[PDB]
DNA sequence: CATATATGCCGGTCTCACACGTGCCTGGAGACTAGTAAGCGCTTCTAGTGGCGGTTAAAACGCGGTAGACAGCGCGTACGTGCGTTTAAGCGGTGCTAGAGCTGTCTACGACCAATTGAGCGGCCTCGGCACCGGGATATATGGTAC
DNA sequence: CATATATCCCGGTGCCGAGGCCGCTCAATTGGTCGTAGACAGCTCTAGCACCGCTTAAACGCACGTACGCGCTGTCTACCGCGTTTTAACCGCCACTAGAAGCGCTTACTAGTCTCCAGGCACGTGTGAGACCGGCATATATGGTAC
């Protein structure tokens, strides 16, 4: 036939799905909705960033516009804990 | 015979419907008045079931929103009865309405 | 000889796909090495942060599958996911249940 | 006889109940019906211009979820 | 003696202000008050003039919007004095919370 | 080396008369007395809201001085977008 | 040659500095010939529309130049503009004159 | 010295200003406002572009989606007037060049 | 108190969507190269800060009284219930085919280049629009009064 | 009707901000090159539509009557208007320097290019989570009647 191909984070809710619950499921349906809800996040965080840049004439997206993005983006507490999250893997992947 | 006082059978509703997550108006009688409003901004037009879906959520949503704000401004004038004046109130405040 | 970004950063999340798709989304001319590192960092948290409470949700309902309500329910009574998915609607998600106490019967005998 | 009468009393009424209104006006029903109209229009309006840009006869949920986006009312789970 | 009804100057006034532009808070203050809220984010800040004119510029038109609501609110119980209740639902319905 | 004058309680610089002129503008005829306070939460509230997104724009330029553009993407960014100060 | 696009277009408004914002402004990979011209179009339409309505309540102000007040009145007594512009402070606008119904002195034999 | 070099839109607003206004002038603040005006409906055109041009997976934003934005983004009479003004510059322009 | 009923629950039954193992294939990840964005030195000088005193407009306070908030009443009917009746939604169905949308060829068009030049900018100079003011013409609210 | 008190509207006056001349210079225009996006047409077969006839469930209409909306009244005090006194904003000036904004040097960063290698996919399965549900248990609303 013809195939086709349509990505979407739906492994990576499962893996973090298992991490936290591991003995728990989710319907299609459910999938969706967390496959909408990480699209949306990342466009919203892509968009305040991709200004960020603009407002201070610079080219690059660096992972500190990731940071000054969800520190506008985020409430008080979440905020908090995505910075960590964040500053921690970047801190993780360089020294690998 | 047996009677439920006025008010009771009403809260179970609520308590009911606030419960469930099932589509509140009927899909075809919907789909129909989808088409319809369609038609008036373009003609020959064919619609995935998805989208109807889709909009339907979005409607119900909407309107179930709406509801919870008009209840509050019927609540505000010491009322227990929405009226079209509290959904008016209800979406100049919001903005939709000037 | 090759292993994923994402093991290097310790995530699930593919920082990969995300620097390709930072690069193909028109955000700015060039993407950083840490931008997609830290970014699938925090989608990954913000999912975990949800399921975690969906999860809850799943559990109180006695059922072993997350369907949409459960992540309604956690969304809508976190008060900072609610802020954040303030403007959202989640299909087949249902309200939290709240009658408002001037619409409940008489009941004065306390 | 209209398809906008099609949306019921009873419908409505389900509708108010998950919102948590106990008692409705008779008036209620006509004005929902209205407002409900409007809804659909700005919504519809916007998928099917979606719709005629990918010269397509078809209109899709990711018309509908970029229109319901752009009226600022976001929907999970038909493809966001 | 001459004196006026209570309410007559009232409507005197919503036309004066309704008529103008001019901002309606002190400057001296609403500075003062930038600066401590400021302060209180990030210590040894400085503000263009113009950042804080922008700020009290988008602080009014916030205000003045609310007052029509929340007197609509007033209106919608059947009052016409505005109480902390109807700015309370004027926000709850806006989505401020 | 200079002592910059600790800053106490300037909510309250924000006056009834000014709450109340600004009320008037509103349409406003009668006023409770409890508005003036609620009032002033309200602005506290949202100045806060507002230069904390300002000040957030400030440190990412690495700046010390918060500028006019820096309120008008905070404001912009809260949905409340001004014309007449740049952008 | 040297003939501005401009010119070409018909337009008052730079379809050249428009084609440069639209490259520069992080939109697409690329950018049709018509993009900043039909654009520019647009941008001097909207511009000359409410320039017609805010010069018409400056002459009925008894005033030779435009200001914000003007654009105020200009954009908020047009149904259409006002909408446009329905989220926007113009600083110095001012608001409309508009006192509700029941708020007005009773007993007027006018 | 001599103070680094700002753009605006100030030349072109005055040339529509003396088409439409030939004896009718326009102050800083308003001629500032009139800069936020086009930069916005700039930005809100060039990004509703952007967005039909990646969810039809096109690599380019053509005149054919400045319209379509336009569409979406104006009001009824001001789209049709728009649209008609876009289409006219578009067409008087490929045949020139 | 007793009686009526709606809802909740059990334990069993079934079914179909989930969550798994299996290709298979494309979209990335190890090098690798090569030019630019931006970091970081140094300099200029803009405009932000803080302080003082003369003037006076705005703020604050207390007084007095009115008109609006509120509560209690009582009247009328617009509702909510529940019933018997009608209607059409939902469904499982068997076609039927527009068109979504995939692949494969071929311009047309848009980016990139990198010398050439006038559109647009920052200065600078300067009047004419308008801010501000006081004099006089109304316009209205309030209150004196005659009927 | 009479009068007191704001507001409007007028020219007159003086300041300074709009707007127009200038000369310098970038970013936009030319015109030639080259890579590929997308236009166009064919083909496939997904999934949208539509006529059918049951079977209920949900809509409908009706009729009863009750709790609630709504207009009236009367109380009372909170909020308005105003005169006096208090206060601190505003203005216009100092003097001081932080740091914003801009320039030149310089290099790690990233993008662009190949090659490869497994990560993520569409497929296909079979089975266990949950939907359904009969009938049984529990909670709660409702009215009777004797205090
Ligand atoms: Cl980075
Ligand atoms: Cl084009
Ligand atoms: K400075
Ligand atoms: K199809
Ligand atoms: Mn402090
Ligand atoms: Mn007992
Ligand atoms: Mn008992
Ligand atoms: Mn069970
Ligand atoms: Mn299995
Ligand atoms: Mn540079
Ligand atoms: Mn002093
Ligand atoms: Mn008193
Ligand atoms: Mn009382
Ligand atoms: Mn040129
Ligand atoms: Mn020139
Ligand atoms: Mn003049
Ligand atoms: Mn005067
Ligand atoms: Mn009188
Ligand atoms: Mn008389
Ligand atoms: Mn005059
Ligand atoms: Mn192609
Ligand atoms: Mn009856
Ligand atoms: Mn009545
Ligand atoms: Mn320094
Ligand atoms: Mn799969
Ligand atoms: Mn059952
Ligand atoms: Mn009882």
């Amino acid at each position: 036939r013809k195939r086709s191909r349509k990505e979407s984070y739906s492994i990576y809710v499962y893996k973090v799905l298992k991490q936290v619950h591991p003995d728990t499921g989710i319907s299609s349906k459910a999938m969706g909705i967390m496959n909408s809800f990480v699209n949306d996040i990342f466009e919203r965080i892509a968009g305040e960033a991709s200004r960020l840049a603009h407002y201070n004439k610079r080219s690059t997206i660096t992972s500190r516009e990731i940071q000054t993005a969800v520190r506008l983006l985020l409430p008080g507490e979440l905020a908090k804990h995505a910075v960590s999250e964040g500053t921690k893997a970047v801190t993780k992947y360089t020294s690998a | 015979p047996h009677r439920y006082r006025p008010g009771t059978v009403a809260l179970r509703e609520i308590r009911r419907y606030q419960k469930s997550t099932e589509l509140l108006i009927r899909k075809l009688p919907f789909q129909r008045l989808v088409r319809e409003i369609a038609q008036d901004f373009k003609t020959d037009l064919r619609f995935q079931s998805s989208a109807v879906m889709a909009l339907q959520e979005a409607c119900e949503a909407y309107l179930v929103g709406l509801f919870e704000d008009t209840n509050l401004c019927a609540i505000h004038a010491k009322r227990v009865t929405i009226m079209p004046k509290d959904i008016q109130l209800a979406r100049r405040i919001r903005g939709e309405r000037a | 000889k090759a292993k994923s970004r994402s093991s290097r950063a310790g995530l699930q999340f593919p920082v990969g796909r995300v620097h390709r798709l930072l690069r193909k989304g028109h955000y700015a001319e060039r993407v950083g090495a840490g931008a997609p590192v830290y970014l699938a960092a925090v989608l990954e948290y913000l999912t975990a942060e949800i399921l975690e409470l969906a999860g809850n949700a799943a559990r109180d309902n006695k059922k072993t599958r997350i369907i949409p309500r459960h992540l309604q329910l956690a969304i809508r009574n976190d008060e900072e996911l609610n802020k954040l998915l303030g403007g959202v609607t989640i299909a087949q998600g249902g309200v939290l249940p709240n009658i408002q106490a001037v619409l409940l019967p008489k009941k004065t005998s306390a | 006889r209209d398809n906008i009468q099609g949306i019921t009393k009873p419908a409505i009424r389900r509708l108010a109940r998950r919102g948590g209104v106990k008692r409705i006006s008779g008036l209620i029903y006509e004005e929902t019906r209205g407002v409900l109209k409007v809804f659909l229009e700005n919504v519809i309006r916007d998928a099917v211009t979606y719709t005629e840009h990918a010269k397509r006869k078809t209109v899709t949920a990711m018309d509908v979820v970029y229109a319901l986006k752009r009226q600022g009312r976001t929907l999970y789970g038909f493809g966001g």
